[PDB]
């Protein structure tokens, strides 16, 4: 008997997952869950297999679904209504949009990576770049080889971390001060890259 | 890629 619902605050800074809401439901460690975003179609979103899904920039104005699956019995679940905008959002873009733009920031994956060590995260108007002091991590122009969205699993952290993958086989999850500061990064990212005639979005965005 | 959909925590 699958019954689950879910929870959390319908909007963009917050996390929502998946909760059991009776006796007899099984763990959801055991199910396969899946969540969507709606387009009046759902489109998947890839990589978002656990019971904690962190709304991104492209889920605000959207419904979110989950389906959850065991042994063969299944059930879809959905938002209350659409995400909610983040407040002041839209405005902090449009004034880091006319600069030509940095982020501290800090890695906790490129393999796990747990460092104190703050990095910079520019993003600038035709190319990304990861530095550490004066070395430079990774830097790549706005392509269709890479990707960017924000992350798509647990942890206290997931609404303030994203995960940029350079190009084929080199990726990171970067974690901002605030939520603000990555969803703004991937705003301005993605702006950035359009202007270079990119489409930069999460790995199966539609 | 399994960091897509890794735990993400913070304790900046």
């Amino acid at each position: 008997s699958l019954v689950y619902e879910i929870d959390g605050t319908e909007a963009l800074g917050s996390c929502l997952r998946v909760r059991p809401c009776s006796n007899d439901a099984p763990d959801l460690s055991k199910c396969t869950i899946q969540w969507y975003r709606s387009s009046s179609k759902k489109e998947l979103i890839s990589g978002a297999t656990k019971s904690v899904y962190a709304p991104e920039p492209f889920d605000v104005g959207r419904v979110l679904h989950a389906d959850i699956i065991y042994d063969g019995h299944s059930l879809s679940l959905s938002t209350v209504g659409k995400i909610d905008p983040a407040a002041g959002l839209g405005s902090y873009v449009e004034a880091l949009v006319r600069k030509h733009v940095d982020f501290n920031v800090v890695v906790t994956q490129m393999e796990d990576h747990t460092s104190e060590s703050i990095h910079l995260f520019h993003v600038g108007k035709m190319r990304i770049k990861l530095c550490k002091g004066k070395t430079v991590i990774a830097k790549e122009y706005y392509s269709s080889a890479m990707q960017l969205c924000g992350v798509r699993g647990g942890g206290n952290a997931a609404a303030q971390a994203l995960y940029w993958q350079a190009k084929k086989g080199v990726s990171f999850v970067i974690a901002f001060e605030s939520e603000r500061e990555r969803n703004a990064a991937i705003m301005l990212a993605r702006r950035f890259a359009c202007d270079c005639n990119v489409t930069l979005a999460g790995p199966e965005d539609r | 890629d399994p960091a897509i959909s890794k735990d993400v925590v913070l304790s900046f």
